[PDB]
């Protein structure tokens, strides 16, 4: 939701909707220009907040976690996976040769 | 714009002397024109208005959503043909290519309503009633009897204010 | 859109006048007006409404959910047909296919109740009464007898408003 | 559907006139109606119902909880058969396989109340007389006398809304 | 459910009239129903109950606690012996074996009260009484004695609710 | 439990008309099963209950506080046997060996009070009072004189609740 209008009064439906296509095409700086509001007869803005947002689902290392599972199982050092330095590759292929296969 | 004359209020309030007093004709006058302005409408017949646009944007409103035909429009003074548009109810235009960027600058003839609602024609009556028996008082007691008036609204008597907002332009 | 008429009115009131006032029957013509409105209807047969779809969509909502039949639709000026979707009750339109992204523009007929209802016929008799008696006033006393008038809300008397909210649409 | 009908108001009430007045009667058809409507009960026989459903999900709520049968169900208009689900009371439908993604199409018999209980009878009986003795107001003192009244809620009576709200549908 | 019938009525009032009116009959057989449903009760004898359950959960509890006997029960349609549960009043049964993972079907037969406790047959007097005398008022004044009544709660007579709330399940 | 009967009323209000009217005897009734079921009490004389239990812990509070006997005691259908915990006042049971983890299961006899002690015994008189002189009202004028009643909470009189409350257990 971008914004919230409120009022007692009952208004015509039509203009209404009219009224929020005028309203989200005007305000958006992708589509128009203007920017500031002005209410009148007595429309309030209503504060509100995001009762629940993607931050919280910060999945990120129980995903991981499953991933180095599955990859253990196998036996296949993560360095196969990624790709690291010199002394970190050379060794971890005779390492998943020789224990594994 | 007329919403009632001396004869609409004359049949509602079923006034029988030969005629208005000059105070409920001048009334009536002034009170046509309160409601045209409250409504947020206005009386021109040809209007001129100018928009800013953007290559982006295709929906354009006119200022007055019962417009019922545009009859110039124009961009940094070139002007494009009714074929490069097509006008919709609410005096919506869609435009059928993206627009060079800057002003543009368009006429139309407005219209109105037709015919006049009977629930405006009855608002305006009772408005006269409000200013004629000076109504605007929060209560009298002349005699013995005893009356309290509404709890009026942007200073509007309450029970005319609905009919007003149910037509309120925007 | 008549909700009642003379006789509607008659028959509640029980009036044996012979005739009505030009003030109720000018009442009577608001109200059908007013509550007409303020359930959010309209009266015009034929509607058109132009629509932003979505390849992402395709259940789409008609205006009017009393929408009886669709008479055309088109996409971007290119015409699809009745196999191409299915309507449903309340103005439901089910697309059998993923639209192109773009204006929809539908023309429908809107129909209506049928038939009208029992309670908006009371209703609209209640309303009658409350502007002839003059009943928009916090309280009265003439004579000796005295009264106190409703809380009302939206300007609309309370013991009226239970009645229009159960069929306010939207 | 009749809650109540004149005969049921003339016990209530104790009536020995020879009949009722048009008032009455009228009174008694919107009440009716309004006590069918507030209940978010409707009057329709056979109803229509398309829903959301999802492999997940299996579980579905039928839109009204007196639905007595359903008569045929479909997904993706690919039609399947009584063997692939039970229907339990209060309008629960269990599928007995996973389903295909998107939405379902399904047709019920809703049913009723039977018989109307006792408490519903009264209380329409009630806003009978609440709308007939014109008690939609806040106090009245005629002669010596003198009364105050309820305070109202959501517009209906008090006393009147718990056995509403006893049986109030969702 | 019958809390009281007319002698009960007969018997509190002290009443010598021959006998009840229609009004104070229709009034009993509402109160019979009215508070047979604020106590959550319901008068069917059989019931039939749909739970979900978890192989970590064997107590579960039935939907009504004057449950008798259970008379069936089956997890995903395979029938269960009752060697495999035991039943503790207030309708808890107590599982011997850890279940599969889904929905349990259960039959019970729901019994009640018995016998009516004196404290509810009392409260229904007074709520015939209520309706009866129309105390849903907030004062009166008739001639020189006045009353004032009691501050209602969920509009429920005050002095009622409390003998209600002793027995409110849930 | 019978904390009065008619005796104590009579000597308490003196009254010397040769019987109580139905409506006393009625009160009296009821006013016993109220007090009885606002202390928390209940009437029953064997009651059976089932505790969770965890070896960390070994005293057990028993439901009733006037609990006087342990009559089984029994884990996981394991009995137990008396020599294997101590019973103390106020129903508390301090097992002499750490339980295994589970429920435990126990009968015992409940008791009451004796002698019903003389302030309840007053109580109950000032309630049936209250009911018979219908003293659940804010103000009365009857004639001359007037009253105004006390600031009831919980719906029980202000005065009466003080000798509920020095024995309200939990």
């Amino acid at each position: 939701i971008g914004l919230i209008l409120e009022t007692d009064e009952i208004l015509n439906k039509k203009l209404r909707e009219r009224k929020q296509e005028e309203l989200q095409l005007d305000y958006n700086p992708s589509t128009g220009q203007s920017s500031v509001l002005i209410l009148d007869g007595g429309m309030k803005a209503k504060p509100y907040s995001q009762i629940s947002s993607f931050k919280d689902l910060d999945f990120k290392e129980d995903i991981a976690g499953f991933n180095k599972s599955i990859c253990l199982a196998f036996g296949v050092p993560q360095v196969l996976i990624d790709g690291g330095n010199n002394a970190n590759i050379r060794p971890n292929i005779e390492l998943f040769y020789y224990m594994t296969i | 714009m007329q919403i009632i004359t001396a004869e609409d209020y004359r049949l509602y309030g079923g006034l029988k002397r030969p005629e208005l007093e000059s105070g409920v004709e001048m009334m009536i006058t002034a009170a046509n024109a309160l409601i045209t302005s409250l409504l947020g409408m206005d009386d021109a017949d040809a209007v001129d208005q100018l928009i800013n646009t953007k290559p982006t944007r295709k929906k354009y409103f006119l200022s007055s959503p019962s417009a019922t035909s545009v009859t110039k429009m124009t961009i940094n003074d070139k002007e494009i043909d009714p074929e490069q548009y097509k006008l919709y109810s609410d005096g919506v235009i869609l435009l059928k290519f993206s627009p060079p960027e800057g002003y543009m600058d368009v006429e139309y003839t407005q219209g109105g309503f037709n015919p006049i609602p009977e629930d405006l024609k009855l608002a305006a009556c009772m408005l006269v009633d409000h200013w004629h028996k000076q109504d605007y008082r929060q209560a009298k007691t002349i005699g013995g009897e005893t009356v309290t008036f509404n709890n009026t609204k942007s200073g509007i008597p309450e029970h005319i204010r609905t009919i007003i907002e149910v037509y309120r332009r925007v």
